[PDB]
């Protein structure tokens, strides 16, 4: 029961860092809140949810 | 599973890892040395140039028949040298303000982040970056005019800032097209991208000294 | 099923081909305006996390 | 047997790793672990984990 | 043995020539200096004939 | 097979790529002057051309 | 498998991504500040030359208020030219090992060669010993000329000596590191030829300032 939380976690993961690249690559600026986030924040948020699902990885059926 | 799939993973680690691979210490140390250098030199360019200025008011004061003409060229250069070289820094320090609280530590800098989010959006110029071209070309433009291009007096120096102030879009080692902005800017450390537009400073500077040279013969 | 598996495959292609096109700085324009490698990687990438994302569920 | 700790080595050298390249990036100096910890020395120690585990995985 | 062994010399290779190449190290030994690029070429190199091997 | 052999000589080449853009090897064969650039092209290529066939399976 | 669909895909990107990196000309902006320095420097030394020549005329029509001002003019003008052709000389030999084309910056990224010659272990070899003792001669002698931080050129003696030093500098973590070991070790051949060149470019305008302070 517990494959379907590290599905949506890899899925999710795979979005924010697939979603920083194209920030990163395209130099494009979302605004949502805050700041306007750039694209190298958002490659650094993308990197910061690789790592969290590198290290979930380790531990997985 | 496959060993080509654990290797090509592997490969996937080592080239998101790579993504933190950027100029060694010594080249942003270069860079930021040659950036103190270079603002230096400028401001003692800028100080020779306002010289110049004055002997050339000192000139016209006595002989207001010959290098009236002159001074008011000069006059409009210092005008339009001035604006780009004030939008120049304007930009210069916009990249400044976002490398720390200390301005000389080279080492950190290596970002790359601020000014291509302010000059390039996808694969063309955001409304910022093709305003930095316009500058660049219509000082180009705008101090030809007041020469004459090519031809007529000033003979080559109207070559030479032909040469400094392109925009044209240039070949790199491999061969391929590259748009003069994204091949100077996009990817540039900070401390590179400011030693570089302090560099343009510095053709500015050069240039302008260069006219007032040729002002007094 | 098939769907998602089309559109990664297609994605893919289309998201590596802009990256090729942006790796020789190539503008082929066959149809309508520049396309450019940034169009291609913006599709490609676009239509990649969608699909992961809507495949986390 | 051995393989899920292959797989956990792996996983957390992986994640040191990305932390490391973005605290380069970044130029963060975490100090928590004696001297000041930075990226370069978190990256120094997860790619030499990843390269321990792949030799020993080579026999 | 006779694709796992040099599957993973070169990986590790790889890994350190990364290392080397990310943060500029110089670790040297008398007659050679090894660098980063050497130790990323040694291994991808290596890489590039496993896969094409594999390939067949 | 085919669909398992293009596989390695794509990642190869790419990875050949790669490793010639990192070091700047610009060796020259008969012409023209191979380059990473080039390699890269060729592997990108492969990968994107069996990307889009095996979305179709 | 949601990840590995992502690796499988992703690690072309970020191949991509190492591509442009590798592909921005980032180094050749030491290259073209170096044709820069060049082109100044041909500039600035006709300049000098033109003054150096002015000031023979001036003292050969007055040779009554300044002619010990041209003897002094020509002894700084053989320092400067001494030390910029040492200068030059240390840039020839690095120039000449980068390959058969000068103006590829991109491959002027080894520095293994310079510091090979000026320094072994931790201290200065006997050949990169002489680049610092010829910037301190240069100093010390120019000082000597001029006048030390006082009476006339004191503020330009003052200049002179922040350009030409030769104090150990501590880095940011805080250990204190010899100057030669500072500024040309682990260099780019381009970024140390970059670095000769505008150090070039001070003997051109400290000599140049010289001369502006003579008419």
């Amino acid at each position: 029961t517990t494959k379907k939380i590290f599905q949506m976690a890899y899925g999710i993961g795979a979005s924010i860092v697939i979603l920083g690249a194209l920030f990163k690559i395209l130099h494009w600026e979302i605004d949502f809140g805050g700041f306007k986030l750039g694209g190298g924040f958002l490659l650094a948020f993308g990197l910061i949810t690789e790592a969290i699902i590198f290290f979930i990885s380790a531990f997985e059926p | 599973n496959s060993p080509r799939q654990k290797m090509i993973n592997l490969m996937y680690l080592v080239f998101i890892s790579m993504l933190a691979l950027n100029m060694g210490k010594e080249v942003l140390s270069a860079f930021g040395l040659m950036n103190e250098k270079l603002e230096a030199s400028n401001e003692k360019a800028n100080n020779a140039n306002i010289n110049a200025i004055q002997a050339l008011e000192q000139n016209n004061a006595e002989n207001p028949d010959q290098f009236a003409e002159a001074f008011q060229k000069s006059k409009k250069v210092k005008e339009l040298s001035d604006s780009f070289y004030n939008y120049i820094e304007g930009i210069k320090g916009e990249v400044m303000n976002q490398v720390g609280e200390d301005k000389k530590d080279y080492q950190v800098m290596d970002k790359s982040d601020y000014l291509d989010q302010k000059f390039f959006v996808g694969d063309n110029y955001k409304p910022e970056g093709e305003e930095f071209v316009r500058q660049i070309n219509d000082y180009k433009t705008q101090l030809v005019e007041l020469l004459g291009g090519k031809e007529g007096t000033y003979g080559e120096l109207v070559g030479k800032i032909d040469g400094n102030f392109n925009t044209n879009d240039v070949v790199d080692r491999e061969g391929v097209t590259r748009k003069w902005l994204n091949y100077n800017f996009e990817g540039f450390p900070y401390i590179a991208s400011v030693a570089k537009l302090s560099m343009m400073q510095s053709d500015i500077r050069a240039t302008e000294q260069e006219v007032y040279a040729e002002m007094l013969k």
